């Protein structure tokens, strides 16, 4: 059939249900979550606070903030 | 001369008309060849053994005329005719008489060309010799022209390469008198610290 | 190396003392995004795009050959974008040689 | 000139986002009900039904194509008899203009033109003679000094202090000699 | 269907898909570090969790490598092309093709599971015993990932070994390519696993190999044995793709086609034979030291033929052609990038420089230049000159002049201070360091951030 | 190379050579299907390897880099002490291992590191023979050498009695300065 | 060919079990009417019926003799087609390698379809080129940019069918004279009696025309236990 022509026919003759992006751009970021998420969790898990404040590992000065 | 000599297929004869190889499981019959010889007659010594093809006589009259109708066949005929006909003569009278299929060029329909077009055929070829031409002379110009340039790249990368060996140079000049006559080299200076 | 095809003195002579190279543009045309009709569904915009392969285009020379599009590998050969089966007939590498064999002639 | 002027007209503004209604609307999801649709969506994508669950090569609607006499329908060429001869006429695409838009007029020239091949192969063969061995002479000028600086670093001296380290997850031991 | 389709076609764009998708994990965790390092002191990282960032660290080279360039490279674009290249229709051994996506695929979901439910520790993407022995469970399933990315990668060897078989047609300079990587798997891949299923004895078998009179240099041998094959297995398929680019779009046959094949196939015998200056530091005898350094500087006499023949080709291409398609800039950049890589390799070479260079951030720039700017742009090319015949759309990236500079200036600000901090010195797989070094490291920090913002462009 | 498969190809005797090549070339080939075809495939690949000009560049290489590696790997089975093949010693405490501490002078002391130790004063800049005296006598004592390493030295002067300053940076004139404030021996 | 696979046991010859029960319809079927196994069976009943009268065959004519055997007289229009049928066999597993093309002597390149891929490699020796691979498609002669070689393609069609061995053998030949089942009766008691059966397809088609299991042990040849 002409349908089957073409591989991925629907997408290729710019017919294809938008869904199908979204999905594997949803795909992407969760995967980029698996790199933020964890440190979040880490970080309280051990300190107790989801971030730290820039260089509160070291000496700072009175008026600091 | 392939497969070791065994043939992909080959005939076997069996004596008792009701006998089956498959179903029976008995231990007596003996499997005939195609040309009649027991089993139990080893090839090299079969193989040796003449074999010819003996057809009815009533074959004879038709045998005859395909001879004389065509004389390159006649010796064959002959030799089945009076029973001297081998399986390898049959197989030479076979691939003798075998020809290849013949293709007319005349028989295909040409692409569709005006008959202007048709007498504009040398033109092009004129022209296409032309390119050719001026192709095979351009090459030997541009070769010449880009290697040569490829020497600027070397005279230039040289020139800046230098650059780094003269400060190279004045580098060791300047490190040979740092021990000997630079005041920044101090000795009896440091002192340990000693633990915290 | 390859220098182009040898070329004999005598094949340089014109039969006409104004022929020049021919100016034929092979230059295709204009060209963009394929763009479709709304009204054609998924059979007819794959008719469609078939119908806008430049491999299938050729320039036509004054002696009625074409020069058709070519290129250096069989990827360009194949329908834009690429269908699921694409050589179904095998694609033919010809070489050339200077054999023959009389059958081929006839007297 | 400004060629999309030329196809502005075919070029109709859209107006549902990504080409579609609500499906509440209409239902694209479902099979069309049209005679000789039955394999696509309302919408004219695929139906499932036809890709997925009754696909053919897993079995279903089993229809061999080739018929008895090992024969499958095949288009003739449009065949022509002139000057005493048959010719085929052959097949032109359409206008590019009818497929991409732009109307083909203006076209700049581009010259038929053979391969652009590198001439002169005696000139030819040095070049390349020259990309292999001018990097192997220089490997060869760095090699002698690669050999002095390896030994350098080996060489047997008479020491007359020796320094123990040990590396611990995380500090490091230094074990010195005691004066007397 | 979508997971049991065949084609290969197919299944090279599942692999494109899937390199992008683990590229935003890979992405992110690089970003993770550069922000990291933007200063001294903790910026994201809490000092009591530096644990993490010797994770983030890990699966950035792990991801990158394993899930991300090869199979872009060796499995997306192979795939595709090389069936149509070859005469032939389809791939020699389609099931085994679909298992192979699917291999990676699974491999991938174990690692970032991993990170979400196991504690979270590192020990580099090299494994070096003892310490990936001591670790927690998540190192037993990252070996899981790497052995089963492992049966992918051999399966596809094997199926591209196949179409010398079938292939009705010339071996172009591209199959040549993908044909020795796969020789280079094939004869690599054992021994890796052999010495990976070691590491397994020891963290799950009591086994004793890494203890004190077992000598853990022997790891070092055996993984560097496949480690430096891995980085020729994943540059020589881009070498293909630049020679096909060249020589399409400038309308010139390949010059010297033996040359650039013989040039492969040299390459891959000599990156066999040269794995041990990775192992400069850990004291080998005067003669063992001597060989390495000299093999090692013999891959540059094939792998200067190869960029000279290069530059030929884009020598002397007609001036009308319009110059600026991105693929053609990409091309280009690559010859410019990879010298670069390569001259710094030979400089790190030479053992005694790479004593003071060893496990700093000069060799970081060096195996970044290659990878993450030859490599990656190399995979891009390839698949802009394919944007017809794989049809890919929505996106500004044929002719798009700002995104190749803009990538271009950026990358290179990321990477060439990582040079020169390297003789100041600062040390890799680090997250603090002393407040001098903070000049240089912010300025790659500062590329690091730019560069992420230039990828939203392309949509 | 000739163009008609008339004209024959001239081959040598031995084990490589063109009828040696054509025996083995089409053994795994199913394109070579008769006698007509063979020959073209086989001529059409012998010229377009065989008649290379660069290709015999890459044969000259891979043939320098087995040699070098063939030999190397033999040199340590045969020479380095640290290298154990047979048992006898294995058998036996450290110290009861005469036989193989046969090979560790002279395994120390190749004839390659005589000759290229002498040349550390193209490199060193102050003390280039700092190590060079050893009263031990497990090596021979270094004498500097009088030239710069041929090459990409040109940094330094070609010979180094051109450089004024050579001397005074020699580890015996720094001795001599120090020993006189009585700064340290060395 | 070479890309072909080991010959089959129906490659030599049919199990007499495939023979139609219908045997008088069967002798009574155009050819153009009659399937693979059918015609297989209509030629083997015929030619051995003629071929097993030797009394016969010498006032046969050749015409009349190749008919009952079923082989096809071979005549130029027949022979260019099934010519050009083994070269497109012959191709599909072997290379492409000939004289160079020209326009009075175009490349020919055989093809079902419209179109077929095509690679130029310019002459022999120096002449030679890199591929050049192009679209062969119907009615265009193709010139080759570089060497300037002609091209042209060569379809296999023929009434919205492609040439093939069975539609040369349709097109060609004439049916004869309609068999006529008195020779096969006569041929069946010439080689088959007193429990010697030395004509078995005569004796099985001999026992389909007289219905089925009529003859002396066809009832039990017939009779199978699966
Ligand atoms: C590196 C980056 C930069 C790169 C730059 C360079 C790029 C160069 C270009 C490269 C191009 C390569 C070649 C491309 C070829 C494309 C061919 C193609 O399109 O094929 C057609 C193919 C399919 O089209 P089709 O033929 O119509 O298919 C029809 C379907 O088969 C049938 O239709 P259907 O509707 O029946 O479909 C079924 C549908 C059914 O659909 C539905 O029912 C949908 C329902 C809606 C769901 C929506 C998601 C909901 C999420 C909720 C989240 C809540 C979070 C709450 C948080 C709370 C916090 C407090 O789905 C399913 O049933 C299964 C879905 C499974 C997959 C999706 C999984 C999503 C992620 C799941 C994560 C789970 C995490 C768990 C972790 C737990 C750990 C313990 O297209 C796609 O699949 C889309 C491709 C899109 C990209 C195309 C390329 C464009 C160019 C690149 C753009 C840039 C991309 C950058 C990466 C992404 C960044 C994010
Ligand atoms: C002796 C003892 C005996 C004991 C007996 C005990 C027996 C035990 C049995 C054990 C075996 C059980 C399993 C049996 C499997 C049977 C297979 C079979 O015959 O299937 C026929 C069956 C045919 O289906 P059907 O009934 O005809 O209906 C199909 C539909 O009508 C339409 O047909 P279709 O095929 O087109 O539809 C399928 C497809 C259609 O939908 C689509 O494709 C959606 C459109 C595409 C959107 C874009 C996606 C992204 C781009 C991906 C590019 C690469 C793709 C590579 C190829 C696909 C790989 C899956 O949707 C899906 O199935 C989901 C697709 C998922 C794609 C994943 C792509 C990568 C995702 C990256 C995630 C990133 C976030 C990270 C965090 C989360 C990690 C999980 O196969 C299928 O189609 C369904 C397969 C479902 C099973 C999949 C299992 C996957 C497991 C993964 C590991 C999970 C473990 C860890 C969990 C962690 C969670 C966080
Ligand atoms: C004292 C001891 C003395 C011992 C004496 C021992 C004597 C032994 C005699 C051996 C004679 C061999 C005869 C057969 C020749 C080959 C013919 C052939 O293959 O027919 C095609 C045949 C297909 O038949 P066809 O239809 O005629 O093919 C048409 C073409 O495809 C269509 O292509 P085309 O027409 O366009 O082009 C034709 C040709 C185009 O190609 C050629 O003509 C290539 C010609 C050169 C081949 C090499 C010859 C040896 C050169 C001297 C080396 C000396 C080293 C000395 C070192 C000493 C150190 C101490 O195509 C092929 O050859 C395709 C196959 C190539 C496979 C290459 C695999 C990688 C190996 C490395 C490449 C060779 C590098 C040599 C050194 C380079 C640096 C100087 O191929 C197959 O059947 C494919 C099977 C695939 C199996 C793969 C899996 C095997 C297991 C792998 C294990 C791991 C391997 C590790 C390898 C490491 C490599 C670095
Ligand atoms: C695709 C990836 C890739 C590629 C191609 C290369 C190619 C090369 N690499 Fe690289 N390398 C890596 C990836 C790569 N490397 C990685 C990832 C590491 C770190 C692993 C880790 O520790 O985690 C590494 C580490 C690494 C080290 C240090 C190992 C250590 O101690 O930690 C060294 C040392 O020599 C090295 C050398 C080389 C050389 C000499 C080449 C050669 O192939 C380069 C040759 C190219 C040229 C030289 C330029 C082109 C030629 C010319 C312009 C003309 C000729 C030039 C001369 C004669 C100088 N590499
Ligand atoms: C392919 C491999 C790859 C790639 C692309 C990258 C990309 C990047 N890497 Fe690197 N990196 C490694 C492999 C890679 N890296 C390895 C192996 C190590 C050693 C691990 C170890 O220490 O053990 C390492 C280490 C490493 C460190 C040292 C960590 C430490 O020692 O503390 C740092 C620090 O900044 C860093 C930064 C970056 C940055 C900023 C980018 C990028 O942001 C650069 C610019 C790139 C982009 C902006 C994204 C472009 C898009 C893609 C790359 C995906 C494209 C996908 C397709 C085309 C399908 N990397
Ligand atoms: C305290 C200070 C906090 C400051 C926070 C600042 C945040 C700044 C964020 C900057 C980055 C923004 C990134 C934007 C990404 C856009 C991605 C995109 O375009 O996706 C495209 C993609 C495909 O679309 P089309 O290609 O158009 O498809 C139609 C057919 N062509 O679109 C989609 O898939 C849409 C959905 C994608 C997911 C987006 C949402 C994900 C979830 C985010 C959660 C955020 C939570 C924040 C909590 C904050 C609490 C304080
Ligand atoms: C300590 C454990 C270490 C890890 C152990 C992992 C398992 C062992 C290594 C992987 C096994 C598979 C190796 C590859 C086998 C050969 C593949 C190949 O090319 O064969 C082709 C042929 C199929 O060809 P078609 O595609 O059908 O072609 C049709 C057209 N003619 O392959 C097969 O038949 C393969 C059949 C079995 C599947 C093998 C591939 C999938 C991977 C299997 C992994 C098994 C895991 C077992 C782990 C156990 C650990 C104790
Ligand atoms: C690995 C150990 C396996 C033990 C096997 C025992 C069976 C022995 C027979 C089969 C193995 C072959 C070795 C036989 C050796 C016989 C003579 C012998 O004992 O030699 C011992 C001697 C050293 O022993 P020691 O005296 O203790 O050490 C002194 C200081 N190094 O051993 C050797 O030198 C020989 C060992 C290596 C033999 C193999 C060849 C070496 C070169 C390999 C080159 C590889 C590169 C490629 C070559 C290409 C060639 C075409
Ligand atoms: C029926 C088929 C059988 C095939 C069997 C194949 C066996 C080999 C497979 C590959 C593994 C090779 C063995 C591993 C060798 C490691 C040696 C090693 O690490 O030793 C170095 C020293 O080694 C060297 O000097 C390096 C030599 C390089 C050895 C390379 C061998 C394998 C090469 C395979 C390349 C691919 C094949 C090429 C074939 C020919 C190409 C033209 C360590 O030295 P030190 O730590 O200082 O210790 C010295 C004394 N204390
Ligand atoms: O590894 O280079
Ligand atoms: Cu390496
Ligand atoms: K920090
Ligand atoms: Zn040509």
């Amino acid at each position: 059939n002409l349908e089957d022509h073409f591989d991925l026919a629907e997408y290729m003759m710019k017919m294809h249900n938008p869904m199908s992006e979204y999905l594997y751009w949803i795909a992407g970021f969760v995967s980029g979550l698996h790199g933020i998420l964890p440190l979040l969790h880490s970080n309280y898990y051990f300190s107790g606070m989801f971030l730290p404040r820039d260089n509160d590992n070291t000496q700072l000065c009175d008026d600091s903030w | 001369a392939y497969n070791g000599g065994y043939p992909f297929h080959y005939v076997v004869q069996y004596d008792d008309p009701n006998y089956d190889c498959e179903a029976d499981f008995e231990f007596e019959e003996i499997p005939r060849d195609e040309f009649g010889v027991p089993a139990h007659i080893p090839p090299e010594l079969s193989t040796q053994i003449r074999h010819t093809y003996y057809v009815p006589p009533q074959y004879y009259p038709f045998l005859k005329k395909l001879g004389e109708d065509t004389p390159e066949l006649k010796p064959y005929t002959d030799k089945l005719i009076m029973g001297d006909m081998t399986y390898d003569d049959y197989e030479e009278m076979f691939y003798k008489f075998a020809k290849p299929l013949k293709i007319y060029r005349s028989r295909l329909p040409l692409p569709y060309r005006t008959d202007e077009e048709i007498s504009q055929e040398k033109y092009v070829n004129w022209c296409g010799r032309w390119y050719s031409y001026r192709q095979r002379l351009q090459g030997d110009y541009y070769s010449r022209h880009y290697f040569r340039d490829w020497l600027i790249g070397v005279m230039l990368g040289m020139y800046l390469g230098n650059l780094c060996v003269q400060q190279h140079r004045q580098y060791r000049v300047d490190m040979k008198l740092f021990y000997l006559e630079a005041p920044e080299h101090k000795i009896n200076w440091v002192k340990p610290r000693g633990d915290l | 190396i390859y220098e182009g095809q040898t070329v004999q003195e005598s094949e340089l002579i014109p039969q006409e003392d104004d022929w020049v190279i021919e100016e034929t543009n092979f230059c295709l045309g204009r060209n963009c995004y394929v763009r479709f009709r709304e009204e054609d569904d998924l059979a007819r915009r794959a008719l469609h795009q078939m119908d806008s392969q430049l491999n299938k285009m050729h320039t036509r020379l004054r002696d009625g050959t074409v020069i058709p599009y070519m290129s250096f590998h069989p990827d360009e050969m194949v329908d834009r974008p690429a269908p699921i089966h694409t050589f179904s007939e095998k694609p033919l590498l010809k070489w050339t040689w200077d054999e023959t064999y009389e059958e081929a002639y006839d007297d | 000139k400004s060629y999309y002027d030329d196809f502005k007209d075919r070029l109709k503004p859209g107006k549902y986002t990504q080409g579609r209604c609500p499906q509440s609307e209409g239902d694209y999801r479902q099979e069309s009900k049209t005679i000789g649709r039955e394999h696509l969506n309302d919408d004219g994508t695929r139906s499932k039904r036809y890709t997925v669950k009754e696909a053919d090569a897993l079995g279903y609607h089993y229809h061999p194509p080739i018929d008895k006499k090992g024969q499958v329908y095949v288009k003739g060429p449009n065949t022509v008899i002139e000057r005493g001869q048959t010719w085929i006429k052959g097949y032109e695409l359409p206008s590019m203009e009818y497929t991409y838009g732009p109307k083909q007029e203006d076209i700049p020239f581009y010259p038929r033109v053979k391969l652009n091949v590198w001439g002169n192969y005696n000139l030819v063969m040095k070049v390349e003679f020259l990309f292999f061995y001018l990097p192997t002479i220089i490997v060869f000028g760095i090699c002698i000094p690669v050999y002095t600086i390896n030994f350098a670093q080996e060489e047997v001296i008479y020491t007359t202090m020796t320094v123990k380290v040990t590396g611990r997850q995380w500090y490091w031991v230094y074990e010195v000699e005691s004066p007397t | 269907f979508y997971i049991l389709v065949n084609n290969n076609k197919r299944i090279g764009i599942y692999y494109i898909k899937l390199s992008i998708i683990i590229g935003i994990l890979g992405i992110v965790l690089s970003y993770i570090i550069r922000v990291e390092l933007y200063n001294s002191g903790n910026r994201i990282i809490k000092y009591d969790n530096v644990n993490y960032y010797n994770m983030v660290i890990t699966l950035h080279g792990l991801l990158m490598i394993f899930y991300i360039i090869m199979p872009g490279l060796y499995g997306g674009i192979p795939l595709y092309i090389l069936p149509i290249l070859s005469v032939i229709t389809d791939i020699v051994l389609p099931r085994i093709n679909n298992i192979s996506i699917i291999i990676v695929l699974i491999s991938y979901i174990v690692v970032i599971n991993s990170i979400v439910i196991e504690y979270n520790i590192g020990t580099g993407w090299t494994l070096y015993p003892p310490l990936s022995i001591i670790g927690t469970v998540i190192v037993n399933m990252i070996l899981y990932g790497l052995i089963i990315i492992g049966i992918s990668s051999i399966i596809s060897a094997i199926n591209f070994m196949n179409i010398l078989i079938v292939i009705d047609g010339i071996i172009y300079v591209y199959i040549w390519s993908i044909i020795i990587t796969s020789v280079l798997l094939i004869i690599s891949l054992p021994i890796l696993n052999g010495i990976l299923l070691m590491i397994l004895s020891d963290i799950y078998f009591n086994s004793i190999y890494f203890i004190l009179n077992g000598d853990v240099v022997l790891y070092q041998h055996l993984f560097w044995y496949f480690g430096h094959p891995e980085v020729y297995i994943l540059i020589l398929p881009a070498f293909g793709i630049i020679s096909i680019i060249l020589s399409v779009l400038n309308n010139k046959i390949i010059f010297g086609m033996k040359s650039m094949i013989l040039a492969i196939i040299m390459i891959s015998i000599l990156g066999s034979i040269v794995w041990a200056h990775h192992i400069y530091t850990v004291g080998l005898e005067l003669d063992t030291k001597i060989y390495f350094n000299n093999l090692t500087l013999i891959i540059s006499i094939p792998t200067g033929n190869k960029i000279y023949n290069w530059i030929i080709l884009y020598i002397g291409s007609y001036n009308i052609l319009y110059n600026g398609y991105q693929s053609l800039i990409f091309s280009i950049m690559f010859i410019i990038i990879f010298i670069i890589g390569g001259i710094t390799g030979i400089i790190i070479s030479i053992d005694i420089i790479d004593i003071g260079l060893h496990d700093t951030y000069y060799i970081v720039s060096h195996f970044h230049y290659i990878l993450s700017i030859g490599a990656v742009i190399s995979l891009l090319a390839g698949i802009l000159l394919l944007k017809d015949i794989i049809g890919y759309y929505n996106v500004i990236i044929k002719i798009n002049k700002y995104f190749g500079l803009l990538l271009f200036i950026n990358i290179n600000i990321i990477f060439t201070p990582q040079f020169i901090i390297g003789f100041n010195v600062m040390p890799r797989r680090i997250l603090e360091y002393s407040d001098n070094i903070i000049v240089w490291n912010l300025i790659s920090s500062i590329g690091s951030i730019s560069t992420i913002l230039i990828l939203l462009s392309i949509f | 190379p000739p163009t008609r498969l008339s004209t024959p190809l001239y081959s040598e005797g031995g084990a490589f050579t063109v009828n040696w090549w054509r025996n083995r070339y089409g053994l795994y080939s199913r394109r070579q299907t008769d006698p007509m075809l063979a020959e073209f495939l086989f001529r059409q690949q012998v010229k377009e390897w065989f008649y290379d000009v660069p290709s015999y560049n890459y044969a000259a290489l891979v043939g320098l880099a087995l040699g070098i590696l063939v030999a190397v790997i033999w040199r340590h089975f045969l020479f380095n002490p640290d290298v154990y093949v047979r048992r006898q010693e294995l058998r036996k405490m450290w110290p009861d291992r005469h036989r193989q501490f046969a090979y560790a002078v002279p395994y120390l002391n190749p004839q390659l590191k005589n000759l290229l130790l002498p040349y550390k004063n193209s490199f060193i800049d102050n003390e280039p023979d700092y190590a060079d005296y050893n009263p031990v006598g497990l090596r021979p004592q270094r004498v500097m050498a009088i030239r710069r390493i041929p090459g990409f030295f040109w940094a330094i002067p070609q010979y180094f009695f051109e450089d004024p300053l050579y001397t005074s940076c020699s580890t015996k004139n720094m001795q001599t300065i120090y020993k006189k404030l009585g700064y340290s021996e060395l | 060919y070479r890309h072909w696979h080991r010959m089959s046991e129906d490659d030599w010859a049919l199990p007499l079990d495939s023979m139609p029960e219908d045997v008088k319809t069967l002798m009574a079927t155009p050819q153009t009417e009659r399937g693979f196994v059918e015609d297989y069976w209509y030629n083997r009943i015929r030619g051995e019926a003629t071929l097993l009268d030797p009394e016969a065959l010498p006032s046969k004519s050749y015409i009349a003799l190749a008919r009952d055997m079923g082989l096809q007289i071979v005549d130029e229009p027949s022979s260019h087609m099934m010519g050009l049928i083994e070269l497109y066999e012959y191709l599909r597993g072997a290379s492409f390698v000939g004289p160079f093309g020209t326009i009075e002597n175009p490349v020919l390149v055989p093809a079902v379809g419209q179109e077929r891929v095509v690679a130029c490699t310019g002459g022999v020796g120096d002449e030679e080129h890199f591929t050049l691979w192009f679209r062969c498609r119907e009615g265009f002669m193709y010139r080759c940019g570089e060497c300037d070689q002609i091209f042209m393609l060569v379809r296999l069609y023929y009434e919205d069918r492609y040439w093939t061995q069975t539609l040369v053998r349709d097109t060609f030949m004439s049916d004869g004279d309609m068999f006529d089942l008195k020779t096969l009766e006569r041929v069946h008691k010439m080689w088959n009696k007193d429990e010697m059966v030395r004509w078995e397809v005569g004796y099985w088609a001999q026992d389909y025309v007289l219905g089925k299991g009529v003859l002396p042990g066809m009832v039990e040849e017939h009779t199978r236990v699966n």
